[PDB]
């Protein structure tokens, strides 16, 4: 009958997932421009690029 | 006076042949934390990172083993004209010089 007195662990459980997932999307943009999963970030890659361009002239 | 001809056929360079998997000594002439950068007497120089044994020793000028496999790195891309150089050499280590 929609009353938390016996609800207790399940509540508490949704508390700490809407915390749970708080945290992850709070951090996730931040962290991930520069750990590069092991590949250069884009910006590190067209400097790279630039410095050996391409030549469709002469 | 020597002729330029003959100087190509009794140079070293001719006489290694193909570069793949030639034994050649080189020198280091510059040092930075972890890159090692070698003369193996080609046209540019090759670059190595220093091995964990027995790495306090890699100094200025020392003088190492090399395992040659491209004497010039240097690929040709779709849309290129000309092949894009690389300015480098290919190497590994395989340890230093035993005088």
């Amino acid at each position: 009958e929609f009353r938390d007195e016996a609800c207790r662990k399940e509540i508490q459980d949704f508390f700490d997932c809407a915390s749970r997932a708080e945290a992850a999307r709070k951090m996730r943009s931040i962290q991930e421009n520069l750990g590069e999963l092991g590949s250069l970030p884009p910006k590190k890659l067209n400097k790279l690029l630039h410095r050996f361009p391409n030549k469709p002239h002469v | 006076v020597e002729s330029f001809a003959s100087m190509l056929r009794h140079s070293p360079l001719t006489q290694m042949g193909p570069a793949k998997n030639k034994l050649v000594i080189g020198q280091i002439f510059h040092i930075v934390e972890d890159d090692l950068y070698i003369d193996f007497g080609g046209k540019f120089h090759c670059v190595c990172k220093r091995p964990e044994v027995d790495g306090e020793k890699y100094q200025k000028g020392t003088r190492v083993r090399l395992r040659l496999l491209d004497l010039e790195l240097t690929s040709r891309f779709l849309g290129a004209t000309t092949d894009t150089t690389i300015l480098e050499a290919d190497a590994v280590l395989l340890g230093l010089q035993e005088s």
